[PDB]
Formats: structure tokens, sequence, C-alpha cells
């Protein structure tokens, strides 16, 4: 069958099932961000821009 | 004239009494009376809190807060000897009344902030 490197070249020739692909890809890197979001919003303490910002 | 139930769960029993516009007279201390505070009531409408200095040690500021223990923050029915003294000057004794409220208000990040609103002694 196919090597593990070459498994997604299935789509090449699935329109459907290429843009489920990267609906899939589009919904983990928005997730990503929502959940950086959420454990920055966790740890992050606003109490100080002076010398305690984000970027500290 | 409003009853009990004119009144429960609108938020009024918290209220204070006002006074209209017209009310800018002036009520006669004779020095030779005693005199009374039948009820003194206060109502707070902005709770403030000094933030906790960074370290600058600079001025630090009273900041708003949220309430969030509802309309049960009012100091009520309190009463006392109001004394004339000798330079004609008054003094109000508190004696006693619902002279106290437990409060929590809320500080941006969510810090809450109990407190026991209080003229007790006053
Ligand atoms: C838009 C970006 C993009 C896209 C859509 C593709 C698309 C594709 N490439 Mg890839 N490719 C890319 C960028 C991209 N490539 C880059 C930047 C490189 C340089 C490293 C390569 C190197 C590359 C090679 C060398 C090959 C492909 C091949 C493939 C195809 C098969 C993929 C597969 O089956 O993997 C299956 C993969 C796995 C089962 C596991 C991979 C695990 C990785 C290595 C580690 C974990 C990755 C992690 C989850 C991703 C994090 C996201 C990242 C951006 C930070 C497929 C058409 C293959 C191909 O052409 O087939 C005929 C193939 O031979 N690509
Ligand atoms: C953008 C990400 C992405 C997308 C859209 C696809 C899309 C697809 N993959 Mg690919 N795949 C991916 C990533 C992705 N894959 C990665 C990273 C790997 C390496 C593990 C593989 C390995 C893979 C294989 C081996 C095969 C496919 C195949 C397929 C297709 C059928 C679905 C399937 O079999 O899933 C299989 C893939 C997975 C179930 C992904 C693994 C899940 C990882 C471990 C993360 C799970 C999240 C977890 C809850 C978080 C863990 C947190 C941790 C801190 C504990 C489908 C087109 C199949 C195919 O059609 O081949 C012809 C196929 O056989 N995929
Ligand atoms: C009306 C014209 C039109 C429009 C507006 C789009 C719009 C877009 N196309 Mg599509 N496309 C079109 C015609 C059009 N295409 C045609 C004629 C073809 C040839 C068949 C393709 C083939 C195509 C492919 C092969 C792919 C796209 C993808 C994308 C999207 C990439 C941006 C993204 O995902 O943002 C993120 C998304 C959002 C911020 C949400 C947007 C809200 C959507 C539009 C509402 C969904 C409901 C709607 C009624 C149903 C789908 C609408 C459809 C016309 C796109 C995007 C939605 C890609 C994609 O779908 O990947 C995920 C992709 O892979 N398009
Ligand atoms: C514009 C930025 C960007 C781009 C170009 C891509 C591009 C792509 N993403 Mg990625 N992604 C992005 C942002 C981006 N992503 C973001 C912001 C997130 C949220 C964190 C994700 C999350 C994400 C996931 C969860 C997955 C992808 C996958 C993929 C690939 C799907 C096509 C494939 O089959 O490749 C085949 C794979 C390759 C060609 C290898 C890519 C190698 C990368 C560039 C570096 C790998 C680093 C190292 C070897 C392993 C990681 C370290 C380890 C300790 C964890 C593709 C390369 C999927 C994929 O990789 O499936 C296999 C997949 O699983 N992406
Ligand atoms: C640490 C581990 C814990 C994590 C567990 C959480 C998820 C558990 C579920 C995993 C088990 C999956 C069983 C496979 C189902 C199946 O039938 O496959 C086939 C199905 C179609 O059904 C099928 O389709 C087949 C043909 S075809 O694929 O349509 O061509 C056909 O054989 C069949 O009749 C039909 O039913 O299509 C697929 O190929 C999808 C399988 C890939 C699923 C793995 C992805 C999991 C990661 C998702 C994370 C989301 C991230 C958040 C972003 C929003
Ligand atoms: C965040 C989500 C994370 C989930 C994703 C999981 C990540 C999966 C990573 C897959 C990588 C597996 C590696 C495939 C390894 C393997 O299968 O190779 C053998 C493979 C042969 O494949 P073929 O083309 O012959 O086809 C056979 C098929 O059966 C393959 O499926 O070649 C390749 O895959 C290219 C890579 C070669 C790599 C060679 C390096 C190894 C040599 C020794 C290195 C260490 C010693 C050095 C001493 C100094
Ligand atoms: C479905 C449903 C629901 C739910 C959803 C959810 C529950 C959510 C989500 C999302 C999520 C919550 C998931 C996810 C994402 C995550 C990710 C995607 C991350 C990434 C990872 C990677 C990719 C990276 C790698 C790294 C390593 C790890 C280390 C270092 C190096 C690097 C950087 C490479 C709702 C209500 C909405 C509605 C609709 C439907």
């Amino acid at each position: 069958g196919l090597p593990w490197y070459r498994v997604h070249t299935v789509l090449i020739n699935d329109p459907g099932r290429l843009i489920a692909a990267h609906l899939m890809h589009t919904a983990l890197v928005a997730g990503w961000a929502g959940s950086m979001a959420l454990y920055e919003l966790a740890t992050f303490d606003p109490s100080d821009p002076v010398l305690n910002p984000m970027w500290r | 004239t409003l009853t009990y139930d004119d009144i429960v769960g609108t938020g009024l029993a918290n209220k204070c009494p006002t006074l209209d516009d017209t009310a800018r007279g002036a009520y006669p201390i004779d020095s030779s009376q005693t005199y009374r505070i039948a009820r003194l009531c206060l109502q707070p409408t902005t709770f403030l809190v000094k933030e906790e200095p960074k370290n600058k040690r600079q001025e630090a500021e009273f900041v708003p807060t949220k309430l969030v223990t509802r309309e049960t923050t009012s100091l009520d029915q309190i009463q006392g000897e109001l004394k004339v003294n000798s330079d004609g000057s008054l003094t109000f004794v508190e004696e006693d009344g619902i002279d106290f409220q437990p409060v929590t208000v809320q500080m941006a990040g969510g810090e809450r902030i109990p407190l026991l609103f209080t003229v007790k002694n006053l």
C-alpha cells in the first residue's frame, strides 16, 4: 500500500475530502488559538503593565 | 403612602428617602433644646478600593469595583443624640440601629474585597 509519508495524497483527486481536510486543519488551528488564549488568560497577571507586562 | 406590598422586591427598601428640589430651607437649632436624629440612613452608590501600589511608591489610586452582594448595602433606622455644644457646633452620637452591612465588591481581575461597611459608634 501507501507509505506512511504518502497517506494524504488520496485527497489529490478528491476535492470534497480535501475541502473536508482543510476544514479540519482550520478547525485545529482556530481551536489552538482559543485554547492558547485561554491558557494565557489563566496565567497572565495584568496587575503591572510597567514592570510586569505581557512580554515579561 | 406606600405599604410593604408596594415596596417588596422592587429595590426601594434599600433606598434612603429623598427630598425634592424645593427643599433648600433651614432648620433652626434652639441651643436650650435637646435634640435627636430619629432616623439616619446611608445608601452607598459607589464603592472604591485603593489598588495596592505596584512598588513604584507613587500615589496609589482608588478604583471602581462591581457590587456583587446586590441591594443589601444600605445603613438605616440609625438613631442617636444630637448634642448642642458650647461653641454652637452640633455632635451626633450614634447609639443604635442597623449601622452595618457586609458587602463584597469585585475588582478588575476578579479579586473580591469583602468589607464591613459601617458607621458603628459614629
Ligand atoms: C501547505 C503546507 C504543505 C502541504 C499541504 C503539504 C502536503 C503534502 N506534502 Mg508536504 N511539505 C511541506 C508543506 C506542506 N506539504 C513542507 C514545508 C515540507 C518541508 C519539510 C514538506 C515536505 C514534504 C515531503 C518531504 C513530502 C511531502 C508530501 C506531502 C503530501 C503527503 C503528506 C502526508 O501524507 O504526510 C503524512 C504525515 C504524517 C503521517 C506524520 C508527519 C509528522 C510530522 C513530520 C511531525 C509532526 C507534525 C505536526 C503534527 C505538525 C505541526 C504543524 C506545523 C506547521 C507547526 C502532501 C501532499 C509527501 C509527498 O509528496 O507524497 C507523495 C512527501 O513525500 N511534503
Ligand atoms: C491537520 C491534521 C490532519 C488531517 C486533516 C488528516 C486527514 C486525514 N488523515 Mg492524517 N494524520 C495526521 C494529521 C492529519 N490527518 C497526523 C499528525 C498523523 C500522524 C499521527 C496522521 C496520520 C494518518 C494516517 C496514518 C493516516 C491518515 C489518514 C488520514 C485521512 C483519514 C483520517 C484518519 O485516518 O486519521 C488518522 C489520523 C489521526 C487519528 C491523527 C492522530 C491523532 C493525534 C495523536 C492527535 C489527537 C489529538 C489528541 C486528543 C490530543 C493529545 C494531547 C496530548 C498532550 C496528550 C484523513 C484524510 C489515513 C489515510 O487516509 O491514509 C491513506 C491514514 O491511514 N492520517
Ligand atoms: C462564492 C465564491 C466562493 C467563495 C466565497 C469561496 C470561499 C472560500 N473557499 Mg472556495 N471555491 C469556490 C468559490 C468560492 N469559495 C469555487 C468555485 C471552488 C471550485 C470548486 C472552490 C474551491 C475551494 C476549495 C477547494 C477550497 C475553498 C476554500 C475556501 C475558503 C477559504 C477561506 C477560509 O476557509 O476561511 C475560514 C472560514 C471562515 C472564516 C468561515 C466562512 C463562513 C462560510 C463561508 C459560511 C459557510 C456556509 C455557506 C453557505 C456554505 C459554503 C459556502 C461556499 C461558497 C464556500 C473560503 C471559504 C477552502 C476551504 O474550504 O478550506 C476550509 C478550500 O480548501 N474553495
Ligand atoms: C500558516 C501557517 C501554517 C501552515 C503553513 C501549516 C501547514 C500544515 N499544517 Mg499546520 N498549523 C498551524 C499553522 C500552519 N500549518 C497552526 C497555527 C496550527 C495550530 C497549532 C497548526 C496545527 C496543525 C496540526 C495539528 C496539523 C497541522 C498539519 C499541517 C500540515 C498539513 C499538510 C500535511 O499533510 O503535511 C505533512 C507534514 C509535513 C510536510 C511536515 C511538516 C513539518 C513542520 C513544518 C515542522 C515539524 C517540526 C518537528 C519535526 C516535529 C514537531 C516537534 C515535536 C516535539 C512536537 C501542513 C504542513 C497537520 C499535519 O502535519 O499532518 C501530518 C497536522 O497534523 N497543522
Ligand atoms: C488519546 C486518545 C483519546 C482520543 C480519542 C478521541 C476521539 C476518539 C475517536 C477515534 C476513533 C475513530 C474511529 C474511526 C471512525 C471511522 O469510521 O473512520 C472513517 C470515517 C468515515 O466513516 C467510515 O467511512 C469508511 C470509508 S471512508 O473513510 O468514508 O472512505 C467506511 O469504512 C465506514 O463504513 C464508515 O463508517 O472517516 C475518517 O476517515 C475519519 C477517521 C479519523 C478520526 C481520527 C481523528 C481524531 C482527531 C479529532 C480531534 C478533533 C480536533 C478538534 C478540532 C475541532
Ligand atoms: C502533535 C501531533 C503529533 C503526532 C504525530 C506523530 C509523529 C510521527 C513521526 C513519524 C516519523 C517516523 C520515522 C520513519 C522512519 C522510517 O520508516 O524510514 C523508512 C522509510 C522507508 O519507507 P519506504 O519508502 O521504503 O516504504 C516503506 C513503507 O512501508 C513506509 O511506510 O523511509 C522514510 O520514511 C523516510 C525517512 C527516513 C528516516 C531515516 C532515519 C533513521 C536512521 C537512524 C536515525 C537515528 C540514528 C542516528 C545515529 C547517529
Ligand atoms: C464541536 C461542537 C462544540 C465544541 C467545540 C470544542 C469542545 C471546542 C475546541 C478546540 C480545541 C479546544 C481543540 C484543539 C487545538 C490544539 C492544537 C492544534 C495545538 C497544536 C500542537 C502542535 C501542532 C505544536 C507542536 C509543538 C510541540 C508540541 C512542542 C514545540 C514544537 C511545536 C511548536 C511544533 C461547539 C460548542 C463549539 C459548537 C460547535 C460544535
